[PDB]
């Protein structure tokens, strides 16, 4: 099917650079025009560019004209997006579209969205996350539910499995809040007692900015 | 900048119910396009050109409009349809979104399964001490928290994170966390969250 895979997003200074790469797979890259969109902090979505099949036109919307330059290697069947003179107005998480097309008499809008890379655009540094094991304190159940605790971290996002993605099933992932210019998470798992702790669970933890990794056991009390 | 409306900002619908979520335009324009956008996904596209449906997408969506009122109706909704659901144009430079309607999915109330945890050995050593607690698959969304320290509540220093609407079950789940510091901690024994709503589910632990 069709994929697009957006890489690059980070934490930039205000008035940086940051070049976001698109890598393209499941249909002819170069017979297709190409977008890029993006959904802020605040969860609006907003078109940011638009480029021809053969990156000859290129379309922006006033907020990022001229300072934003979209362009594609169909040798490489990809797209980017150069950004520079970043503001804190251009902190989101980015997306990779397919379109929009004009075809079979019908209006194709972008579509086949990417999951996204994220950009902030801040002057505070970043800060890796303290990851912690959440246990009973005290079994009474035939079900446990066992969570971790990803703390202080800058920016977002982290990214939050269990037992390396072998386990999905019973998660519950909350959005992050933030205290003190910092973020701080949680995430639950419900296993059924007979599991846990006679055999191993564990919460895998990333936040990419900071080139964390934490592999945390959780472990009876 | 063409401005899209989409009022109201919450609806709610019963299962098998049919619901239409509207989308007002400052300018005329051709055509309309609708994406749902699910937990933790990426929008996808549910309707182009003002009326078609997109590849994979049930037939219970439909849409239809002209000028600068444009809508989006599922005939019988299901519980997978907890979504966001955004309009676009993309008629005129540069093109736009409505601002979303979030779909609500009614069911019965559900009291939380309710977990508490004590601040991780491995937290305290560096000094500070947060007490934890989920409230999971619950209904309705509104639910209130309470943190009780030696049987007295406690207000400050807690931070709430609510999940969106389970695609399956219709619940919600929330994460509540009590931020203390080391200190502090070793100066209580008895901690309690409870969570209610119209009776209440409540957990605790003595730090002894």
């Amino acid at each position: 099917e069709v994929k697009l895979v957006e890489s690059g997003g980070g934490l930039v200074q205000p008035g940086g650079s940051l070049k976001l790469s698109c890598a393209a797979s499941g249909f002819t890259f170069s017979t297709y025009t190409m977008s890029w969109a993006r959904q802020t902090p605040e969860k609006k979505l907003e078109w940011v560019a638009y480029i021809s099949k053969g990156g000859g036109s290129t379309y922006y919307p006033d907020t990022v004209k001229g300072r934003f330059t979209i362009s594609r290697d169909n040798a490489k069947n990809t797209l980017y997006l150069q950004m520079s003179s970043l503001k804190s107005e251009d902190t989101a998480l980015y997306y990779c579209a397919r379109g929009a097309m004009f075809g079979n008499d019908f209006k194709y809008p972008m579509d086949r969205w990417g999951q996204g890379t994220s950009v902030t655009v801040s002057s505070a540094a970043t800060t890796p996350p303290s990851v912690y094991p959440l246990a009973p304190g005290s079994q009474t159940n035939s079900m446990v539910t066992l969570g971790c605790l990803v703390k202080g971290y800058f920016p977002e996002p982290v990214t939050v499995t269990w037992n390396s993605g072998s386990l999905s099933s019973g998660v519950h992932t909350f959005p992050a809040v933030l205290k003190s210019d910092l973020y701080t998470l949680s995430s639950s798992v419900t296993v059924p007692s007979s599991v846990w702790p006679s055999e191993t669970v564990t919460c895998n933890v990333a936040h990419p900015a900071s080139s964390t990794t934490v592999d945390k056991k959780i472990v009876p009390r | 900048d063409i401005v899209l409306t989409q009022s109201p900002a919450i609806m709610s619908a019963s299962l098998g119910s049919s619901v239409t979520l509207t989308c007002s335009a400052s300018s005329s324009v051709s055509y309309m396009h609708w994406y749902q956008q699910k937990s933790g996904t990426s929008p996808v596209l549910l309707i182009y050109t003002t009326s078609n449906l997109a590849s994979g997408v049930p037939s219970r969506f439909s849409g239809s409009g002209s000028g600068t009122f444009y809508s989006l109706t599922i005939s019988s909704v299901e519980a997978s349809d907890a979504a966001d659901y955004y309009c676009h144009q993309w008629s005129s430079y540069p093109w736009t979104f409505g601002g979303g309607t979030k779909l609500e999915i009614k069911r019965a109330d559900a009291a939380p399964t309710v977990s508490i945890f004590p601040p991780s050995s491995e937290q305290l050593t560096s000094g500070g001490a947060s007490v934890v607690c989920f409230l999971n698959n619950f209904y309705p969304k509104s639910i209130n928290s309470k943190w009780k320290i030696d049987g007295s509540e406690r207000q400050n220093g807690v931070l709430n994170s609510w999940t969106d609407q389970d695609s399956k079950d219709s619940t919600y789940s929330m994460s509540s966390t009590l931020t203390l510091t080391k200190n502090e901690y070793e100066r209580h024994n008895s901690y309690t969250c409870e969570a209610t709503h119209k009776s209440p589910i409540v957990k605790s632990f003595n730090r002894s």
